[PDB]
């Protein structure tokens, strides 16, 4: 009886290899609400969406050593610290 | 050669404002064990003047990022983030810490939360249109920096029990004549029975509440960035 789906006008995108979601919808900060409350509401929708995505699209492996998700390769490319060999 | 976690130097001087020092301690905790916190007791560096000392300290500590806290009249409560590629600064950005509305201030702390284990990878959430704007050089840089900073040691597996907390980086919608504002907030993830297979998420606010105005930006030269981006 608690809704776990998240509907926004524009879809989230994801980089699950970095445990990451993007919410490209405008950050809604109505002046009449405290900043932290506004931020928290958007965070909750986004983390819901991210967790939904992790649990539904990543293989789940259970063993006697616990339960793990297999993550896809990270898609965000980041600069190196040191040159390639 | 696959690099492990990008090591982070957290740096401040003796007259660093306490709230900024708290932020550095929390950042040091979040990036443990691939980070070093150093109290530079001699005098103050100024990376936008010269990056020599920043590079020297980063290399000495084998760090690929430096987070530096400083404050003066013109740039109060400044957090400077630099990346290092091939022993030289790559890109740099200043983040100017803004006052909270109530005027509470950041509580003293040494870690994000007693209920979040030190060293866990965060869930990350980038919210707001600006992150999806490929023409915003500032948000492009900051997203790259913040993922690079907090991704930890990436791996293709994660314990479901490790999915404990999140960082949201909220980009306030841009206004034509104003420097961008970004908001960092951390949350403990609370999962409860929903009636569905998937759990319902609720959040608890944890750690320092950070609001920043973007200050100076130092882009990497085009050719150098292209070199650093070779995978």
């Amino acid at each position: 009886r608690l809704p776990i789906t998240v509907s926004k006008p524009t879809p989230y995108t994801f980089d699950l290899g970095h445990l990451l979601a993007n919410d490209p919808n405008p950050l809604e900060l109505p002046k009449s609400e405290p900043l932290n409350a506004s931020l928290k509401a958007t965070a909750r929708d986004g983390v819901q969406s991210l967790l939904n995505q992790l649990l539904t699209t990543c293989p789940i492996t259970s063993s006697q050593q616990g339960v793990l998700l297999t993550l896809p390769a990270p898609s965000t490319i980041l600069p190196r610290h040191k040159p390639l060999p | 050669l696959i690099e492990g976690a990008k090591r982070v130097l957290l740096l401040h001087g003796s007259k660093c404002p306490t709230p900024l020092h708290t932020v550095l301690k929390v950042f040091h905790s979040l990036t443990t064990p691939h980070s070093v916190l150093f109290h530079k007791k001699n005098e103050n560096i100024h990376p936008f003047e010269s990056t020599e000392s920043l590079e020297f300290l980063a290399n000495k500590n084998d760090c690929g990022m430096v987070i530096f806290g400083s404050s003066n009249k013109k740039r109060p409560n400044c957090l400077t983030i630099a990346r290092i590629f091939d022993s030289k600064v790559l890109d740099m950005a200043e983040l100017l810490l803004l006052p909270d509305a109530n005027g509470e201030g950041i509580p003293e702390m040494n870690r994000l939360s007693m209920h979040v284990a030190i060293g866990l990878r965060p869930l990350m959430l980038f919210s707001g249109s600006a992150w999806d704007d490929t023409t915003s050089t500032t948000h492009t840089m900051l997203k790259s920096m913040l993922v690079d900073l907090f991704k930890g040691e990436t791996s293709d597996k994660i314990d479901v029990e490790g999915l404990q907390y999140a960082l949201m980086v909220g980009a306030e919608e841009p206004t034509a004549g104003l420097a961008p504002i970004i908001h960092l907030r951390w949350y403990k993830i609370v999962t409860k029975r929903s009636g569905h297979k998937l759990p319902r998420v609720e959040l608890e606010e944890i750690g320092p509440k950070l609001d920043f105005k973007v200050g100076r930006i130092q882009e990497a030269p085009r050719d150098v960035m292209k070199e650093a981006m070779k995978q």
